[PDB]
């Protein structure tokens, strides 16, 4: 229950005010049920060098990548390192993670507002979900409606919950019941709040 | 790239500042880092840390091997320094407003170069010294960064806020306003 580790590599050639930056990632994704391995090395915002699973060996994505993708091309001992990632640390971390992370579930708040002062919009604020993926829709008189509706992009509050503004522009003419109705992984059952436009 | 989910250690090493970070990140979301100083390994919610870990040398070797490669790039790039980049700002709320109710306020500071950066809020223009947090320099898909601040607060109508920020890309220091709209 101990996260899994690479080592990046080490680069023969160690053989406003000025700032130097290197960046380097090893990135896991996991498609249906599968494991693609992305390493990558980072100068200042540019990409020279990565090592793709997919590919299967080094590409030197700036000609600064040319001295490595050449070198490390011929030092298969390491370029297998690289080849079993996918199967030990991608594939250890996701399914170690799991129940904390793809199985986290933590259901939204919903609020609904008028905005007629300052058109006559209707804000529908859900906040404090995870995860992302989430379906929020609007209805008048039990009737759907995509006109008018503008949803913000979804947003991250930076501490593992999203929150996400959909707003309609309406105009109430009597009897009028608005509803908005969220759709979410964390709730077995799509949760609803009503505006009554008496 | 088309995921279902990625998962990606993320590290960076530079002169200035802020001179160097280790963390991991679960769909964009850091779950821990290995702090440099205190050479121990920090879960980002609590509930993390009682079930998993992470062996805090392997983040002080990815370090190590990240300066060596800082240098040979130094080196070879002929010593280029990149352009500043400056920070687009927005600030919100965490839960809808409700008056005399106490509430966080965040500062989300984005696609910005290099991850060298002040922050302070600003409460009726006056500098806020309790009540105040903030995430790590956070990686991005385009290799510039992101970050959070967060100060917890009763919302009022009598007061307002900013997020000021001061980066090498900006000429000016920079706020944002918000306020009970």
């Amino acid at each position: 229950n101990k996260f899994d580790t690479q080592l990046f590599h080490t680069i023969t050639g160690g053989s406003s005010p000025e700032n130097y930056l290197f960046q380097g990632r090893q990135e896991c994704y996991a498609f249906n049920g599968t494991q693609r391995f992305l390493e990558r090395y980072i100068y200042n915002r540019e990409e020279f060098v990565r090592f793709d699973s997919d590919v299967g060996e080094f590409r030197a994505v700036t000609e600064l990548g040319r001295p490595d993708e050449e070198y490390w091309n011929s030092q298969k001992d390491i370029l297998e390192e690289e080849r079993a990632v996918p199967d030990r640390m991608c594939r250890h971390n996701y399914e170690l993670g799991g129940p904390m992370t793809l199985q986290r579930r933590v259901q939204p708040r919903v609020n609904v507002s008028p905005s007629k002062k300052g058109h006559n919009l209707l804000v529908c604020h859900v906040t404090d979900f995870y995860p992302g993926s989430i379906q929020v829709r609007w209805f008048l008189n039990g009737q759907e409606e995509t006109a008018g509706v503008v949803s913000t992009n979804l947003i991250r509050n930076g501490d593992w919950t999203f929150q996400i503004l959909v707003m309609l522009e309406m105009t109430p003419q009597q009897g009028d019941v608005y509803t908005c109705q969220v759709e979410h992984t964390s709730l077995d059952s799509p949760v609803t709040v009503e505006w009554k436009a008496q | 790239i088309k995921a279902d989910h990625v998962s990606t250690y993320a590290a960076f090493v530079q002169t200035h500042r802020p001179t160097g970070e280790f963390m991991f990140e679960f769909d964009e979301d850091e779950m821990f880092y290995v702090d440099l100083d205190k050479k121990e390994t920090v879960w980002h919610l609590e509930e993390f840390g009682q079930a998993f870990s992470f062996e805090a040398q392997g983040g002080l070797a990815n370090i190590a091997i990240l300066n060596n490669n800082l240098n040979t790039l130094i080196q070879r790039s002929n010593h280029t320094q990149a352009t500043n980049d400056p920070p687009e700002v927005t600030v919100f709320p965490k839960e809808p407003v409700e008056l005399g109710q106490p509430n966080t306020l965040i500062c989300h500071i984005d696609k910005f170069f290099p991850p060298v950066l002040n922050v302070t809020w600003l409460c009726n223009g006056e500098l806020v010294t309790e009540g105040v947090a903030e995430s790590l320099f956070l990686p991005r898909t385009d290799y510039s960064f992101h970050k959070f601040h967060y100060l917890t607060f009763v919302p009022s109508a009598e007061d307002f806020y900013d997020c000021r920020v001061e980066h090498w890309g900006l000429d000016q220091p920079l706020l944002k306003h918000w306020e009970a709209q």
